[PDB]
């Protein structure tokens, strides 16, 4: 399993990251 | 007393985050990813991602224009951040473009969206880039209600 808050904090980063 | 701190500029143009220094966060015991509500002036209210910004002093935020717009705020004015940890993932939201061609959808809220898991409040507007030009729509309706996280199977409605 995985935890919610790093799912949204990887696809934000991911954004940054572009 | 609330958590205050003072409104900065943002060099990551992200619409859904805000941006502590580390230290701060330890203090306020936020962790990246943590959904906030952020509360600035006529009582508005915003709902963002927390992340850490070793450029952000201890006692400053980092918002882009969309959020500071949002929370009737301008730089160096103070708000408030506390966590909300209750909110739920979006079943369906109603979104509006500001009227003053092409699909919206297809074109702007699909691809601002998509896998992106954006926290919305009722109430925002909130800037897409695309397609050349670059539009405003505002949040009409979430549900839940007043705010959710827009995720991959959540439900568009953009009309009316
Ligand atoms: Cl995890
Ligand atoms: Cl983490």
């Amino acid at each position: 399993v995985t935890l919610r808050r790093r799912m949204l904090a990887a696809a934000a980063e991911r954004r940054l990251q572009k | 007393r609330p958590n205050r701190l003072i409104v900065d500029e943002a060099i990551n143009e992200d619409n859904s985050v805000v941006s502590l220094s580390q230290p701060k966060m330890d203090e306020l015991q936020l962790f990246r990813g943590d959904t906030v509500l952020l509360k600035g002036k006529k009582r508005r209210e915003a709902v963002c991602i927390v992340l850490s910004d070793d450029t952000c002093s201890d006692e400053k935020i980092r918002m882009n224009r969309v959020v500071r717009n949002n929370l009737r705020v301008r730089l160096g004015d103070v708000i408030s951040i506390q966590p909300c940890p209750d909110v739920k993932y979006g079943k369906r939201i109603h979104v509006l473009p500001i009227d003053d061609t092409g699909n919206l959808f297809e074109v702007y809220l699909k691809p601002y969206f998509l896998e992106a898991y954006r926290p919305i409040r009722k109430g925002d507007i909130f800037l897409v880039r695309g397609g050349m030009r670059a539009v405003e729509f505002k949040v009409v309706e979430t549900d839940p209600s007043p705010y959710c996280i827009v995720a991959p199977d959540t439900v568009i409605h953009c009309e009316g």
